């Protein structure tokens, strides 16, 4: 696709579900596009992934 | 299978003149002929290939033209050395069919053919088989026309017809022909007479013998 | 440098079979394509196949087709047909004729033609044997004179007058070929009608697949 | 264990803009006039007697369309990355786009194809069934284009963002991740890979086949036709490379930092620029070399 | 039917032609008849005593001999003769009458 028709920024998809205790590292993202955006990292797969940053407990942990 | 007829079969140009050749196609093909030509008993070469372009190595006055599917060939004046047979062609459709070919002969001023009948000789009785000819030397043009009679009844289906070439001299023709009949029949009829009609003379020429 | 070679050929007793080789050379064989056209005598060309040695795709004329297995053999970039059923109306000769396929000019090329001929071989099948001629003399009437050769077989015949003194003024027809399956020819000379009493003019005949030579004597 | 990067502001890169605008303005002009002519005379050239190639027309028409479509792009990039026209417009141009651009790579190795079964196969074949083969290839070469840009088209909407607008793609919810990486693999598999593989190994033959042929050396050259292949490698790599590192990017396998993403974001439009130059050079290729067409253009 | 004839200083000239009532053709018959020229279909011939003196056409219907150059030998009167084969065998069913010319 030409590159003016794309989305970047560090995450696109977010998983639905998300185990909390597998949680093990969130790291605050600041973009000028996409703003405020999530990224963690699941100990179940030790892989960072994206999750939808509007979950309740994430505003308690975080903010 | 597309039938290209071609035309005129035969042609007679003075040396330095003009002529074209055309080639009819009965189907359209797209662009696709040449023009090869024939010297007698020789290899045909190749003139003009595709549709207009010149093959290298002929010389430049040979041209070709396009016309819908009547195509067309130009000779800008007839040398002393293209005195051949030009065949067309259509490579757009498998089989290749060739044309019916042309002739391009020699032109002079009119001849007046002579007529001579040969009796059978005398050893030919003894084959079984007689047989008479009727010579014309020195004429023209190569069209020409001769008859059998005997005993003043028309002969037919039974003869034969042979003319050499343009002579590099004279650039005339020479017709012979040759009758065949049974030893028996021969005896059978009395009067023996070659006519002969051909445009150069007025009327008719009546030779014929008896034994 | 291209120079194409035809070879074999002769005559064959009808319903037989011939191969013929056209050998190809000064150029590979795989780029280009093989044809071959027929000339009967006294008759306008005519297509009969064409092999591509590159893949063996070949192609016929409807009029012979099944009867001939045009073959090709890369090896010896060399090209051959095979014939079959032979009938007494192919008699003619065979020209082995290129199409080239030049490659410098792919997307701009035009439709292209043949080439580059060769000599070609003479096929004549016919049911009869080596005979003949029987001369015979054409007296003059009671000027114009000359000779007839009747009942010969295969060609050329060879006519020479007076042991080739004779060169001015004489006429060999072309052979014509007779319904029973020989052919027949004629020669003749014009003479002055003073000179009819004072010369004897003798037509020498040879013919060298049979090497008869006769000599007949003309006189009124 | 948590980590707050504070992205600064982006350079002023509106010059790397700016710079970028001018190379694809001198693309449009050059290759809007070099298809245009090839097409021209093309066409023209049939009366004469020549055998016109179908597979030069169409993909000429098809780069002639490419680049007949960017100046949509310039205004587009121009104001980093918004877009002021309307929604039918995006959906139109795109389709336009993605439509000629893989009818354009696909022609490509239709004819080193075409090429050396000409100088192997085709040589017997009457010039009928072989006209009659390369439209048949053509139409269906055209239909499978239209089939490959179709799904991501349709799934094409804006959003409002601030205030800005864009004209960005939306996917199922339940596959997002899915849908844009196969999107963005199809666009290499059946874009790059699939192609350049059947361009080089068919005209590595036909080099060996052309060697083999002592008649054709002489006339035609061997430098060209491994030039084909390094043109298309060359214009059509830096692109794909960069794209698939960006998509390795996206699921999270490398560690994200600001430097990178400038990186990656100039990178990745320089790249792009480059494979629009394809389109301009192919015509020159293709057509400018032969003897016969720069000797048919001079006649007109 | 022929038209033309009168008398001619040599030097001179005159317009000779025959229409329909194929090929056409000229005969001369000095007070001997022989052949002098004929018409075909698309050229013409002519007999070697009068090469290049006369020209001839075929209009389409008449046909015209532009008869120029005068000799003192033309005096005769001259017909037209119409081949009746198809294939121009030479066969002159037909016969003209002519008109008397003298120089
Ligand atoms: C990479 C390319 C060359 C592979 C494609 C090869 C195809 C075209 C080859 C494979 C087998 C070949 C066929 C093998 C045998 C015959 C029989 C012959 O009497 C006519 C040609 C014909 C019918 C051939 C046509 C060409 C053919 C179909
Ligand atoms: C639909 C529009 C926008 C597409 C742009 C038009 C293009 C495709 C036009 C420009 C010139 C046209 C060609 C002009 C002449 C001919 C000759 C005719 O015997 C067959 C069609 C053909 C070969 C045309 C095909 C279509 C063509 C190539
Ligand atoms: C969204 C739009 C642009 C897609 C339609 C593309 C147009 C330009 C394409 C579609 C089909 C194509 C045609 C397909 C086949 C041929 C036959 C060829 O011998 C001349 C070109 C010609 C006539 C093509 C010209 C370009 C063409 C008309
Ligand atoms: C003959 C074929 C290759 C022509 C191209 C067919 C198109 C329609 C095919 C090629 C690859 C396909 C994609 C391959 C993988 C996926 C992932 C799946 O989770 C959703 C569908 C999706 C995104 C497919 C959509 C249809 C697709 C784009
Ligand atoms: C994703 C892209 C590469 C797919 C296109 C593949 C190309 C190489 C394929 C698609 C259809 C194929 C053609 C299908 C039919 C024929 C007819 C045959 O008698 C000769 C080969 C030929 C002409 C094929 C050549 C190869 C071809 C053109
Ligand atoms: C390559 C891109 C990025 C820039 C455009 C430059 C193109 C037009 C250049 C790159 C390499 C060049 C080729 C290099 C070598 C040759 C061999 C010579 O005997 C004919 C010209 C030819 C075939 C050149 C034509 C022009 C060419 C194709
Ligand atoms: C004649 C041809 C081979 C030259 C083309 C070479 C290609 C590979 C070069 C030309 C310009 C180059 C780009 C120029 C500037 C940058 C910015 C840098 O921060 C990352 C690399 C990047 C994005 C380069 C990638 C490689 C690149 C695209």
């Amino acid at each position: 696709k030409p590159v003016s028709l794309s989305y970047r920024c560090p995450c696109r998809f977010f998983e639905s579900h998300v185990a909390r205790a597998n949680v093990k590292h969130l790291k605050i993202l600041n973009t000028p596009n996409c703003a405020l955006q999530i990224v963690a990292r699941l100990k179940n797969n030790n892989r960072q992934v994206c999750i939808d940053p509007k979950l309740k407990w994430i505003q308690e942990y975080l903010e | 299978d597309i039938q290209m007829t071609q035309s005129p079969s035969s042609l007679s140009a003075s040396v330095g003149d003009r002529v074209t050749i055309t080639c009819r196609a009965s189907q359209s093909v797209s662009s696709a002929v040449a023009w090869y030509q024939q010297k007698p008993g020789k290899a045909p070469k190749l003139l003009i290939y595709s549709a207009s372009s010149l093959y290298s190595g002929v010389p430049s006055r040979f041209s070709g033209s396009r016309s819908g599917t009547d195509f067309t060939l130009t000779i800008s004046s007839l040398q002393p050395e293209d005195f051949a047979t030009y065949y067309c062609q259509q490579s757009y459709y498998y089989p290749i069919t060739f044309g019916q070919g042309t002739k391009v002969e020699i032109k002079r001023t009119v001849a007046a053919p002579s007529v001579f009948i040969f009796p059978p000789s005398d050893s030919q009785l003894k084959s079984g088989t007689a047989s008479v000819v009727c010579l014309l030397n020195n004429f023209y043009p190569r069209e020409a026309k001769v008859q059998w009679k005997v005993d003043n009844a028309l002969q037919s289906g039974n003869s034969q017809e042979s003319v050499t070439e343009q002579d590099s001299k004279d650039s005339t023709y020479s017709l012979s022909s040759t009758l065949t009949l049974s030893k028996a029949d021969y005896e059978k009829h009395k009067v023996y007479a070659c006519e002969v009609t051909h445009q150069g003379l007025s009327s008719p020429v009546t030779k014929s013998f008896n034994r | 440098e291209v120079q194409l070679v035809e070879s074999g050929g002769g005559l064959v007793q009808p319903g037989g079979s011939l191969r013929l080789s056209c050998a190809a050379s000064g150029f590979n064989i795989s780029s280009s394509s093989i044809h071959w056209v027929r000339q009967a005598p006294g008759k306008g060309l005519e297509w009969v196949a064409s092999i591509s040695p590159s893949y063996g795709y070949t192609s016929y004329a409807d009029s012979v087709k099944g009867r001939f297995t045009i073959s090709a053999d890369t090896s010896k970039n060399t090209a051959y047909l095979q014939m079959n059923s032979l009938r007494a109306e192919d008699t003619a000769v065979y020209y082995c004729a290129r199409v080239s396929y030049w490659d410098w000019t792919w997307g701009w090329s035009k439709y292209e033609g043949m080439d580059y001929w060769g000599q070609g071989t003479l096929v004549t099948v016919s049911s009869a044997s080596t005979k003949g001629p029987s001369v015979f003399p054409l007296a003059p009437s009671s000027a114009a004179l000359g000779c007839l050769v009747k009942d010969y077989f295969p060609e050329p015949v060879t006519v020479s007058w007076n042991s080739g003194a004779l060169t001015s003024g004489v006429h060999t027809f072309p052979a014509v070929l007779q319904s029973s399956g020989l052919y027949s020819l004629s020669s003749v000379v014009t003479v002055p009608s003073s000179s009819l009493g004072t010369q004897t003019y003798i037509c020498n005949v040879n013919h060298k697949p049979s090497n008869t030579k006769v000599d007949k004597k003309v006189e009124p | 264990v948590v980590d707050t990067v504070m992205c600064p502001n982006m350079p002023n890169k509106s010059v790397l803009l700016y710079t970028l605008s001018f190379i694809y303005i001198f693309i449009f002009v050059i290759g809007m006039i070099a298809n245009s002519v090839v097409v021209w005379v093309n066409i023209q050239a049939k009366t004469t007697g020549y055998d016109t190639h179908c597979y030069i027309l169409n993909l000429a028409i098809a780069d002639l369309w490419v680049v007949l479509t960017i100046p949509v792009w310039v205004v587009s990039l121009v104001q980093h990355n918004q877009w002021p026209m309307g929604e039918l417009t995006c959906k139109v141009t795109h389709l336009i786009f993605s439509i000629n651009l893989f009818g354009s790579i696909f022609f490509l190795t239709c004819m080193s194809v075409d090429r050396y079964l000409s100088i192997t196969y085709f040589t017997n074949t009457p010039s009928s069934r072989k006209k009659m083969v390369r439209r048949v290839v053509c139409i269906l070469v055209w239909l499978l284009a239209f089939c490959v840009s179709l799904p991501d088209t349709y799934y094409l909407k804006t959003v409002t963002s601030n205030n800005e607008t864009y004209c960005r793609s939306f996917y199922p919810e339940h596959s997002i991740k899915e849908w844009l990486i196969g999107m963005e693999l199809v666009s290499v598999v059946l874009g790059f890979a699939v192609p350049f593989s059947i361009i080089a190994v068919f005209y590595f033959l036909l080099a060996r086949a052309i060697s083999a042929s002592s008649d054709q050396e002489k006339h035609s050259s061997r430098k060209i036709i491994f030039s084909y292949v390094v043109v298309f490698l060359v214009c059509w790599l830096p692109y794909h490379v960069a794209v698939l590192l960006d998509i390795f990017s996206i699921l999270h396998y490398i560690p994200f930092t600001c430097r990178l993403e400038h990186a990656l974001f100039t990178a990745l439009h320089v790249t792009q620029c480059l494979s629009l130059v394809h389109c301009c050079v192919n015509p020159v290729l293709y057509s400018f070399i032969n003897r016969n067409y720069r000797y048919e253009l001079m006649k007109a | 039917q022929e038209s033309g004839g009168g008398l001619v200083q040599p030097g001179g000239s005159l317009r000779l032609s025959c229409a329909a009532s194929y090929a056409m053709s000229w005969f001369r018959q000095a007070p001997e008849r022989e052949f002098v020229a004929v018409a075909r279909r698309s050229g013409a011939f002519y007999a070697d005593s009068v090469q290049g003196r006369f020209t001839v056409s075929r209009d389409d219907n008449t046909v015209y001999l532009q008869m120029n150059s005068l000799k003192p030998e033309d005096t005769a009167v001259y017909y037209c003769a119409i081949d009746s084969d198809t294939f121009y065998s030479g066969s002159y069913d037909y016969w003209g009458q002519g008109t008397q010319v003298t120089v």
